[PDB]
């Protein structure tokens, strides 16, 4: 599947569902926390 | 006055000399093109008439480039049963 | 993990936190791994980037056949990146299944007590992988 | 007087004389370009009409070349379950 990037909007879109999923998933390794330490940070990607 | 400096936009110097050394070459039937590597920078010495060609090639390849985002999937199911 | 690096505009430059490792060609000759970023970049107008980035993460794995094996996870490409935003590069999301069952055929599917004949093996794996920029 | 000096700025100087060695010998159409390595200065022996030209090269790449710090970020996530 080829997929053209215009502008920023398109990179926007594509990076953004990338990145945001990639980051959604380890919050969806943040919420399923270690079996033994819920005091310790799990690497999470940055904000924005 | 005599020769100019171009600075180019969207396009390595290296590509557009490699490219501008046949242009003039036989476009005068002197001329010199060099490109300054670190400075982003091809440097023109040509008469006015051949400067507003040259020009006119610099101004059409200076272009904005698109990118592609290639995604290719892969496949595999198997089964095996043996009595 | 996220290497950095500070160039000039149209200045090579790579950066590398790896090891060298004794490989042997016949002739044995010292071999790079580990984590490098051999980044290319020059300003275009309108604030853009365009890179040529050569990355590359090696890992060295056991098993030692004949000699030691990598694992390399490099890529060779050319982006065009905004100002400061950020831009996918490449990626892998592996996806697997499995399923090996081994009955005895009659006595195997039955419904209440078949269930204590059967080998039911499973396999279930997902791995993702990025590189952003 | 005939030939001058010129302190370069924000670039090196060898850079400049292999850029350089192109434009005058064909401009012409003698000349002597060679650099000082060591106290950061090429010098240029031309006549007056070439020295304005080549002057102004030398006046419009010698410029404040920007910096770019690149962060590439790596992401893995894995999981693996077998029964």
């Amino acid at each position: 599947r080829p997929t053209i990037l215009r502008d920023g909007m398109a990179a926007d879109g594509v990076s953004q569902r990338k990145y945001n999923y990639m980051r959604a998933e380890q919050i969806y390794r943040d919420e399923q926390g270690l079996s033994l330490m819920p005091h310790t940070a799990q690497p999470i990607l940055p904000a924005q | 006055g005599n020769s100019q400096v171009f600075y180019l936009k969207y396009s390595k110097a290296e590509d557009l000399v490699d490219v501008l050394k046949q242009v003039s070459g036989t476009l005068t039937a002197v001329v010199s093109i060099a490109a300054s590597k670190h400075s982003n920078a091809l440097i023109v010495t040509a008469p006015q008439d051949i400067m507003q060609s040259l020009q006119s090639v610099i101004e059409q390849l200076d272009i904005r480039r698109a990118q592609v985002h290639v995604e290719a999937l892969i496949v595999e199911v198997a089964e095996g049963s043996n009595i | 993990s996220t290497p950095s690096i500070t160039t000039l505009d149209n200045q090579e430059a790579f950066f590398m936190v790896g090891q060298d490792v004794p490989v042997l060609t016949g002739t044995v000759e010292r071999k790079k791994v580990g984590i490098m970023l051999k980044v290319t970049p020059q300003i275009n107008e309108g604030n853009a980037v365009q890179m040529v980035i050569e990355q590359e993460v090696s890992k060295v794995e056991g098993q030692t056949s004949l000699d030691v094996v990598f694992g390399e996870r490099k890529l060779k490409t050319t982006v065009l990146a905004n100002d400061g935003e950020l831009i996918v590069l490449g990626g892998l999301m592996d996806d697997q299944a499995g399923e090996s069952v081994a009955k005895v055929p009659l006595l195997g599917d039955i419904p209440l007590i078949g269930n204590l004949f059967k080998s039911t093996a499973d396999k279930k794996e997902k791995r993702n992988l990025m590189v952003f920029i």
